[PDB]
């Protein structure tokens, strides 16, 4: 491993351990964090909850 | 009963309206909802 910071797809900025965040499995491989994609409360909390759910950023989606 | 995957991907979009019809009562999780589109 390296030592590394992983920039939110959106914002740029930091994703940290205790940000709120997920992950975009589709291709673009980025971190972001929950509020800057728009993703509610509850959505967050029901997507991570549901083994199988899996999220996806607007530009992967097409 | 049987499923027909075992990865579904929700947008932004689509979790929040799954969740909606989550806590609405509509659907029990949102699998149930992404099932019926
Ligand atoms: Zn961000
Ligand atoms: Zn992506």
């Amino acid at each position: 491993g390296a030592m590394a910071i992983y920039p939110c797809g959106m914002c740029h900025k930091e994703v940290n351990d205790n940000d709120e965040a997920v992950f975009c499995e589709s291709g673009c491989n980025f971190f972001f964090h929950r509020t800057c994609v728009g993703l509610t409360e509850a959505a967050f909390q029901m997507l991570n909850k549901e083994v199988f759910a899996e999220w996806c950023c607007d530009k992967c989606v097409s | 009963g049987a499923m027909a995957n075992h990865i579904f991907v929700f947008s932004t979009q689509l979790a929040n309206k799954g969740a909606e019809s989550v806590l609405s009562g509509q659907f029990q999780t949102i699998i149930a909802y992404h099932c019926t589109q």
